[PDB]
């Protein structure tokens, strides 16, 4: 517990050096993004010991080391909670963020605020880390308003572009609606327990939590994006490409999915907490996924790809299977964040061109972006034992053997196919076909910073779901009893939407003239709800404040 | 070519 | 007009340059060398601020005397019954 | 640039 | 539908200019004018793990050793699992086997 | 097909029917338009290429806006006291019989 | 460090290592190497800090209040005695949220030592923080921003009526 | 309070027999010093406060206000001397010697012991306040528009005067530290309601709550910088002061009489807050985001619990520092461009780097981001709301989305996208610019490592 | 505003570029381009203005419901994903008068070539006014155009802020 704690902290501690090093202690503005990345990884290192001792004796502990304020009795102290959660999640999120960094290193390099590029990310891990970590809730809303207003800073990184502006704010105005949520389970747990503290929250055990979960559920909402506070994901590509892979995998999105795992011990017994999240799960992994077939901007459908991931872990939870939730959480970061890695190096060669349309005949052209990027849609599709199905396989047929709504386990179903088409869609666009881009080929992915970064996040992508299972010690029983049409179900559909896709693609070769259709236009225009709402909603507020 | 770039005063 | 067109090291207190080093001086001086510097000090090692240090030692005291004589760690009345004299 | 852009061609591989 | 002849004279006009400025946009060679191999790798690694990670662990374990865990229940480790046929070390107690099992 | 035009989806200009039935009175309008913004261009660009000008042009179409902006109603209040006044009683009525579980609640 | 009776911990069980892999344990190898590069120069740091401080010895005590009577027994209106036994009130008041504070740490404390089996082998605790909870909120909730032991006792008072009356209806 | 009074005056001489060339320099540092022995005024106990004599004490209520009051004199120095530089000799003196006499009369004001003696000093800061606003303010329009005065004199000043003053009849004394011991509970009453009325218009109007806010937008827009900072950070707390304090003896008339005022401090922190997003002047923007902060100050006192007091307290802090930061950086550009327009110049992030982190911090601290001491005294009005009942979280929770639209827009709209082409007179920032901001942020952070000292006596 | 004429141009480029977005694929879009081509081909010497106004006005009825809803926009086009990415790195050239004078003496020559600029830019303004002022009629201007210089040794009335505009990649 002596070593166990002091690596602990340290790994923390480690992180933030190179911010109070801004302050111009030997500083060497020539390389700071070197050093920040080699502080990363040295983390990873770090975070690495104190996990090997979790997996051997599932050693935890509760590290209360500040006392900061006393209001009454109510005792608020800086605390860190270092168990399962905390565990496992930190050395992907290094690892993950150790890659993003390397790759920032060459696809930021001619930027001229590169120092504080790299700077925004440090604190952007930071604040993702007093999140994970933190043992009460105050602590916990630290980080959790902290990633927000780091994804402010980063989104509208390009502050001259309007629309940069426009997608910063969006990201603030629907996360800002889901923290009423956070407050609203502040203040009842303060009210009717005595406590921010989840020992205190958990030991007392109310039944009568409807009040505190929604608050919950809400807020995980808005900072996951599920279906009602969404379309602020999708505009939140107006970022550069390395922010978007942060974005999407190892800090933000997820957030809101790790705040209901940590609250199992009360999600567990109130199966109305868990038919509300399974339906608000339900559909935003079927709307979303059914939003990213139409796109053409190659960040758009990974956008809407963790709109509709993020979607199966808000399912999970709400079938009872925190666990699960939580090793999609970590498989889902592996190749989610070299996907984006992928189209940045596309994006780059191409000179800053993000419309598959102007894509096309790169299989050979990008070898090892093409390699990355198969590995990883594969993954993605669940393609057995690679990364992905570890998690998605006993997630799907963990939904079909409980005691369900029905609807969602089809909407569900459905969302699996078209991850095989969308993911099938970017591979046969980008990579297939004749070259449709300009007459001067300026492709070259011969860089060592991109090769190697990639290159880890690939044998993650193909080992980690395997080490990560092997190591997790069993916390429910899993259901391994049942009917070879359930077992199969997720491989089934997804065999069937790779054959469904190939189809659709191949007739756009075809020399006939197209005709618009209804569901074609809904998918592509995002089913109107940005054009509805981000028009009504500001126009009603802001007409109402003049008079 | 090494271009000369337009900033504002950093001095200050 | 512009400060800087005179004196391009004009800190922004005065046009006379002597004085205008002077005003910076004593504002970053005893702004931030004292007031901020001392001052964070001297509150940071404020002996007990309201007692709170005190009363916890207190409490510590009390529950062990209590626990070791079987008496309530607390009870619901903070006055004696007996010196109360209800109406009626 | 160990790599020198094509014109209307595949470009050079490592 | 093509320019007018003033026009396309005044665009030379401006070539000329735009040209020339951004010519004179090009740095002298003088400027700025400035005021005045494992082990390498092992040394900027080393130096950087006893900096970065040795002289942190050093205040963080001098912290949590003789200022955190001095005060009660600031560290609060969850109790380490017993399994049947354990050996407990603070008394060197025996922990019985279980049934046995029936066969399977 | 025919698209109907709302107050926040403007009617494109392609199908506008005014954009095709032009007159002569039409293009005088437009003629008089093009006056005004070139005459306005003019006076803001000897002053945006004065070499000896430095600080902001003025400009009174800014100052005339800014001036005229800086130059429902009881209902949500009394609806509002209605919500908290009825919730307060209800909650209030609660606590006096007991059936109001505070049992951990001593933050206020 | 602290007083065992106060802030409890029951006896620690750890079982004894039990290897069953001719692998090499990494934990065990990087515990001694933390005894050794962690551990024992900090000990020498401490030590010699602790040689200096031995040589200056100097002590500090925990004040005492003696008792003064309560406002029940003050006079009305007579600021004198209200004042002590107002200020007397105020600092039970403060030692009665510490009080509190010590048995929500001993639950939390034992939440999380106890891992999977806190809701049984918490039920003592959870029942210590039960009532005292409810003694503190009988004593001090309600009272307003203003409170006082003026209000305190007025408090008290219409609860013992309430006490008194449904004896009468038993 | 005499180690602070006298050394106050003392201000003065300084300023007046200084060197015409150190006038700036002598009284800044002075200032600075008593700005440093202030804190020896956080000598506070758990039970008792600190009664220094018959006339003046300080508690955790006080305290922090009289640090922050004593901190904002040097700092409205530094920020006045730029636009008073032509100024002649003779009339920066005078105002000087204004600014000093309005310390003199607010140090009194939050220390005295008996309530008429805080009302006649309560008052007398208006002497000061308006010779600033109207003598050295921008336009010859009336800060005391007539229709203000006679409304506050009228609805605030007379009755608080007459209802002190039949108090003291009845009690015997209006000492404050006697009617914690003598209060007696308020009746229902015509007359009674009345004498409610009366304690708490003036404080209401000052604050200011909502519908009688019109005042303050107007204010701001008239008066120089050091106006509006100390109009801003403290004599906006003066009302809020005055009713911690008043409704002491108020009780339990309080239960019902609030109602109103919580409705319109409500509803108003939502509808000023909206308001925020559509004020095209910079000043006035700031003003209205006044009002909103101030309707929660309102709501946490007139519910009356340990939290909501220990949330108004930090509230009352927390924004004096921030929205005199903000109005601060407003009046920076303005001394570039001589307009309080906040769509003139835009793109200002890329000509003055560096001010633009000022703005972002100025910014996140008043959109309420955590740990900063602008949260922790949100949160704890928000959790006592709650208490108060569970339906007020909606409003709170909409007021925090809101906030956070109209802080990042004032950001976005000033400091980011193109800048304005014409604008070319876009100096650096100077050290004395630069320095100011810092010393308005650098504190309101520090305070978040010791939060206690913030809280009030109810902590 | 615009011309007939303009109009059908407009309107023959746009459905060429909504159609490129279509079919996606160079020979399918090729096929197609030469098909709209023909369409138009067939109208060319139409002489009846009535129809050929009807023509037009059915084309863009025509164009309004084939559009596609996410046309291609090049990346830097108004609409497109790098538009103005790059105006935070464009600096106006004013700013490099306030520079410190050790800031300027790390770039001798630069600054010097600068001062040359701004001596010509002194020497040419008051034969620029003269110029737009005897060129001007009564009432101001009727457009927006600007003459050339007319002599030898005169520059273009009002020239330094397009030549001088900030570089399209400053850093
Ligand atoms: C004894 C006590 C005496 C008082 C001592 C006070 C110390 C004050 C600091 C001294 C600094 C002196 C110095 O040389 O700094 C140079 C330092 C580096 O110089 P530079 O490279 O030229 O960059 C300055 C530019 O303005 C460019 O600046 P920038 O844009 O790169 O910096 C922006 C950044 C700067 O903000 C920061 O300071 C970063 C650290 C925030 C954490 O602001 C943010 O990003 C806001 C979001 C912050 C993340 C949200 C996290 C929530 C809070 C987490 C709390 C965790 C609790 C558990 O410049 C500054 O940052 C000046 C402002 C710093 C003031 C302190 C702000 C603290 C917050
Ligand atoms: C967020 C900021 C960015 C994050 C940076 C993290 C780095 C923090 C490192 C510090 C770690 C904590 C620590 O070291 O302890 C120091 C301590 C906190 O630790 P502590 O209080 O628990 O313990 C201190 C030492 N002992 C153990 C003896 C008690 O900080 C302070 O208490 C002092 C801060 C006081 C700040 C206020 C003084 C300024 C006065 C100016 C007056 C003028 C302004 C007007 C104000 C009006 C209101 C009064
Ligand atoms: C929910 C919480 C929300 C919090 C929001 C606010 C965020 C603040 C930023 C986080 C800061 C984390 C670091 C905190 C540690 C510093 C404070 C501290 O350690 O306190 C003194 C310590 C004993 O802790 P103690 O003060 O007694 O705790 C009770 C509080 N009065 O005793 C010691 O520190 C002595 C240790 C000596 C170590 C010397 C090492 C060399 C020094 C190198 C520094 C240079
Ligand atoms: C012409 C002016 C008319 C003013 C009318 C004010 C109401 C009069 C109140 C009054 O006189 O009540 C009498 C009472 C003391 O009378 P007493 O005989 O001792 O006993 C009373 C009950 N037994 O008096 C009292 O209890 C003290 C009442 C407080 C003094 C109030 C001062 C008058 C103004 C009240 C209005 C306050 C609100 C301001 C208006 C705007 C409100 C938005
Ligand atoms: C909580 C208390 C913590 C106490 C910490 C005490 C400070 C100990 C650190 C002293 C040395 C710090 O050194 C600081 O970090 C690294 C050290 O290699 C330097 O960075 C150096 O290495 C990196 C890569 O390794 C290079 O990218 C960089 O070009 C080089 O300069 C920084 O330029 C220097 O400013
Ligand atoms: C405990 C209280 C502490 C209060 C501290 C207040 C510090 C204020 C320091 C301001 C000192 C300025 O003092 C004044 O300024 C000028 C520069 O303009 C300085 O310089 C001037 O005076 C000196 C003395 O004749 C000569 O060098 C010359 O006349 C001139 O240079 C001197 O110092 C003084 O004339
Ligand atoms: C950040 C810098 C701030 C600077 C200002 C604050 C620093 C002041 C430090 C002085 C601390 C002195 O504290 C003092 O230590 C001596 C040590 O012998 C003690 O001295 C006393 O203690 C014991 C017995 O009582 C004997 O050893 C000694 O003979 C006796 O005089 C005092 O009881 C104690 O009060």
């Amino acid at each position: 517990m002596n070593m166990f704690s002091s690596l602990s902290l340290v790994t923390l501690l480690l992180l933030t050096m190179p911010i109070m090093m801004m302050s111009f202690n030997t500083y060497k503005p020539s390389n700071y993004p070197l050093y920040v990345k080699t502080a990363i990884s040295y983390a990873f290192i770090t975070s690495m010991i104190p996990t090997m001792m979790f997996i051997h004796s599932g050693q935890e502990l509760i590290i209360s080391n500040w006392h900061w304020l006393t209001i009454q009795t109510l005792k608020l102290s800086l605390s860190f909670k270092m168990d399962y959660f905390s565990m496992m999640f930190i050395p992907v999120a290094l690892f993950v963020t150790w890659s993003i960094m390397e790759f920032s290193m060459w696809y930021m390099y001619s930027d001229p605020n590169i120092n504080k590029f790299f700077k925004y990310l440090l604190l952007f891990l930071i604040t993702m880390l007093i999140l994970v970590t933190a043992n009460n809730l105050f602590q916990l809303f630290i980080g959790w308003e902290g990633v927000g207003i780091m994804s402010f800073l980063l989104i509208g990184w390009w502050y001259g572009r309007a629309d940069a502006n426009t997608a910063a704010l969006q990201a603030i105005l629907y996360n800002r609606i889901g923290d009423i949520g956070f407050i609203l389970a502040m203040a009842w747990f303060l009210t009717n327990l005595n406590t921010w503290d989840l020992q205190q929250i958990f030991m007392l055990n109310p039944s009568d939590s409807n009040m505190p979960l929604i608050g919950l559920a809400l807020a995980a909402t808005g900072k996951s994006a599920q279906f009602g506070l969404h379309p602020w994901l999708p505009s939140a590509m107006e970022g550069p490409t390395p922010v978007s892979a942060l974005l999407h995998s190892s800090t933000m999105v997820v957030a809101g999915i790790f705040l209901l795992i940590r609250f199992y011990p009360l999600t567990e017994n109130n199966k109305y907490i868990q038919s509300i999240t399974l339906c608000l799960g339900a559909i935003t992994t079927l709307f979303t996924a059914m939003c990213a077939l139409t796109q053409n901007d190659i960040k758009k459908i990974i956008a809407f790809s963790t709109s509709s991931q993020l979607g199966l872990m808000m399912v999970t939870i709400g079938i009872n299977q925190p666990y699960l939730a939580f090793l999609h959480i970590c498989t889902h970061a592996f190749f989610k964040a070299m996907l984006f890695m992928c189209s940045g190096s596309i994006i780059h060669s191409l000179n800053d061109e993000q419309d598959i349309r102007k894509m096309g005949g790169l299989f050979k052209a990008m070898p090892f972006t093409t390699t990355a990027l198969i590995v990883g849609s594969l993954a993605l599709t669940g393609m057995p034992f690679l990364t992905g199905f570890y998690s998605k396989d006993l997630i799907i047929e963990a939904a079909n053997t409980s005691y369900t709504n029905a609807w969602a386990l089809l909407m569900t179903l459905i969302a699996t196919s078209f991850t095989a088409i969308y993911s099938t869609r970017i591979i046969f666009f980008a990579l297939l076909g004749q070259p449709r881009f300009p007459t001067l080929v300026n492709i070259n992915e011969n860089n060592p910073l991109l090769i190697n970064s990639i290159k880890r996040l690939l044998i993650g992508s193909l080992f980690a779901g395997y080490i990560i299972s092997n190591n997790i010690p069993p916390t429910t029983i899993p259901q391994m009893t049942m009917p070879y049409y359930l077992k199969t179900t997720a491989l089934i559909v997804t065999i069937l939407g790779f054959i469904l896709a190939l189809e659709i693609s191949n007739m756009t070769k075809n020399l006939k003239y197209h005709y618009p259709s209804n569901a074609f236009k809904f998918s592509t225009l995002l089913g109107y709800f940005p054009t509805i709402m981000h028009r009504l909603a500001p126009y009603m507020n802001l007409s109402m404040s003049q008079k | 070519k090494r271009l000369f770039i337009i900033k504002p005063s950093g001095f200050y | 007009e512009n400060l800087y067109e005179k004196n391009p090291d004009s800190h922004g207190y005065d046009k006379d340059p002597a004085v205008d080093i002077w005003n910076m001086r004593v504002v970053f001086f005893f702004g931030f060398s004292i007031v901020l510097v001392l001052g964070s000090t001297f509150v940071a090692y404020l002996p007990d601020y309201r007692m709170q240090e005190w009363a916890r030692r207190e409490a510590e005291r009390l529950v062990k005397y209590r626990e070791a004589h079987g008496l309530p760690i607390m009870e619901s009345n903070c006055f004696d019954p007996s010196k109360i004299q209800l109406p009626e | 640039a160990h790599i020198e852009p094509r014109y209307r061609q595949f470009p050079q591989l490592t | 539908s093509g320019y007018t002849p003033e026009e396309k004279l005044r665009l030379q006009q401006l070539r000329e200019l735009r040209r020339r400025w951004l010519k004179d946009q090009e740095l002298s060679p003088r400027e700025p004018v400035l005021p005045p191999n494992v082990i390498y790798k092992t040394y900027r690694h080393s130096i950087f793990a006893f900096t970065h990670v040795l002289i942190p662990v050093w205040i963080i374990h001098y912290y949590l050793k003789y200022h955190v865990t001095t005060k009660p229940y600031t560290i609060v480790e969850k109790k380490p699992r017993i399994f049947p046929g354990d050996t407990i070390l603070e008394t060197g107690e025996v922990i019985p086997p279980m049934k046995e099992f029936p066969d399977q | 097909p025919k698209y109907e035009a709302s107050r926040l989806s403007s009617l494109p200009t392609t199908l506008d029917p005014a954009e095709y039935d032009i007159s002569s009175e039409t293009r005088k309008a437009q003629a008089e338009r093009l006056a005004i913004r070139s005459r306005l261009k003019r006076e803001y660009q000897l002053q945006y290429y004065d070499p000896s000008r430095r600080g902001v042009i003025e400009d009174p179409a800014l100052v005339r806006w800014t001036y005229a902006r800086s130059a429902f109603g009881i209902g949500p209040l009394v609806f509002w006291y209605y919500v908290f006044k009825t919730d307060r009683d209800r909650k209030e009525k609660l606590i006096q019989e007991g059936k109001l579980d505070r049992t951990f609640n001593i933050s206020y | 460090s602290w007083d065992k009776d106060v802030y409890p911990e029951p006896p620690r069980r750890t079982p004894a290592p039990s290897p069953q892999t001719s692998l090499p344990n990494p934990i065990t190898y990087l515990t001694k190497a933390f005894d050794l590069l962690v551990d024992r120069p900090v000990t020498l740091v401490r030590e010699f800090i602790e040689r200096q401080h031995a040589k200056n010895k100097y002590y500090y005590y925990h004040r005492e209040f003696r008792r003064v009577p309560d406002i029940t027994e003050c006079q009305e209106k007579d600021v004198l005695c209200m004042f002590e036994a107002e200020m007397q009130w105020r600092r039970d008041y403060k030692v009665d949220q510490e009080i509190v504070n010590i048995i929500q740490e001993r639950l939390k404390a034992c939440q999380q030592r106890e891992g999977e089996s806190h809701r049984q082998n918490c039920a003592k605790e959870l029942e210590q923080f039960t009532q005292v909870v409810k003694a503190y909120q009988d004593r001090y909730h309600d009272l307003g921003a203003h409170y006082s032991a003026r209000k305190c006792l007025a408090k008290q008072k219409q609860r013992m009526l309430a006490e008194r009356k449904a004896a009468k209806e038993a | 309070m005499l180690k602070y009074i006298i050394p106050t005056i003392m201000l003065m001489p300084l300023t007046w027999l200084s060197k015409n060339n150190m006038i700036w320099v002598n009284s800044t540092a002075h200032s600075l010093l008593i700005s440093f022995t202030s804190l020896l005024l956080m000598n506070q106990f758990g039970d008792n406060s600190l009664n220094f004599s018959l006339l003046f004490f300080s508690d955790s209520l006080s305290t922090p206000l009289l640090i922050l009051t004593m901190w904002l004199l040097p700092l409205m120095l530094m920020a006045s001397q730029h636009h008073l530089s032509k100024e002649n000799l003779t009339r920066k003196k005078l105002f000087i010697t204004m600014l000093i006499s309005l310390q003199l009369f607010l140090i009194m004001t939050f220390t005295a012991m008996e309530l008429i003696l805080f009302y006649i000093l309560f008052e007398a800061t208006l002497v000061p306040t308006l010779i600033i606003i109207t003598r050295w303010g921008n336009q010859t329009e009336r800060l005391n528009a007539g229709l203000y005065f006679l409304f506050y004199t009228l609805a605030g000043s007379l009755p608080l005067l007459v209802a002190l003053i039949y108090i003291q009849n009845t009690v015997g004394s209006l000492n404050f530290l006697m009617l914690q011991y003598w209060v007696q509970p308020v009746h229902n009453s015509w007359s009674n309601v009345f004498m409610w009325l009366a304690c708490m218009m003036a404080f209401m109007v000052k604050m200011p709550l909502y519908g009688l806010h019109l005042w303050l937008p107007k204010a701001h827009v008239e008066a120089p910088i050091a106006g509006s900072m100390v109009l801003a950070a403290v004599l906006l707390k003066l009302g809020g002061y005055g009713m911690l304090r008043i409704t002491l003896i108020l009780n339990p008339m309080t239960d019902f009489m609030a109602y109103p005022f919580i409705m319109l401090s409500l509803w108003g922190m939502i509808m000023t807050s909206s308001i925020c997003l559509r004020q095209t002047d910079l000043k006035s923007l700031i003003a209205y985001s006044s009002v909103s902060h101030m309707a929660l100050v309102i709501v946490a006192i007139l519910i009356q619990t340990p939290w909501s007091y220990m949330g108004a307290t930090a509230l009352m802090i927390a924004h004096g520092l921030t929205s005199s930061m903000l109005f601060c950086l407003a009046n920076s550009n303005y001394e570039r461009i001589h307009s309080r327009t906040m769509i003139l110049a835009r793109g200002l992030q890329t000509l003055l780097p560096l001010m633009a982190t000022w703005w972002l911090l100025a910014s996140l601290t008043n959109l309420a981001l955590p740990p900063t001491i602008n949260l922790i005294g949100e949160l704890f009005v928000v959790m006592s709301t709650f208490s108060w009942s569970n339906i007020t979280i909606i409003l709170m929770g909409v007021n925090m989305v809101i906030t956070a639209l109209y802080s990042l827009y004032m950001l976005i709209m000033t400091q980011r996208g193109k800048y304005t082409y014409h604008i070319n007179n876009i100096s650096p920032s100077f050290t004395r610019e630069n320095a100011l901001m810092s010393l308005h942020i650098l504190p309101l952070l520090l305070l978040t490592l010791n939060p206690k000292i913030i809280l009030g006596p109810l902590y | 505003y615009l011309t007939h004429q303009q109009k059908v141009l407009r309107l023959y480029k746009r459905a060429l570029r909504h159609l490129e977005s279509w079919c996606i694929h160079r020979d399918k879009y090729r096929y197609f381009a030469c098909l709209l081509r023909a369409r138009f081909d067939e109208h060319k010497n139409e002489k009846d203005m009535v129809k050929a106004t009807q023509l037009l006005r059915e084309a863009e009825e025509e164009f309004w419901h084939g559009q596609h809803p996410q046309p291609y926009i090049f990346p830097e086009s108004p609409g497109g994903t790098s538009y103005e990415r790059y105006e935070c790195y464009k600096v106006p050239e004013w700013c490099l008068d306030d520079w410190h004078p050790s800031e300027k003496a790390m770039y001798p020559d630069y600054f010097a070539k600068r001062e040359q600029w701004k001596k010509l830019r002194r020497e040419s303004w008051e034969r620029e006014v003269k110029q737009l002022q005897e060129e001007t009629p009564v009432g101001g201007p009727r457009t927006e155009a600007l003459p050339p210089a007319r002599k030898q040794g005169d520059l273009p009335p009002l020239w330094w802020h397009i030549v001088t505009r900030p570089r399209e990649r400053p850093m």
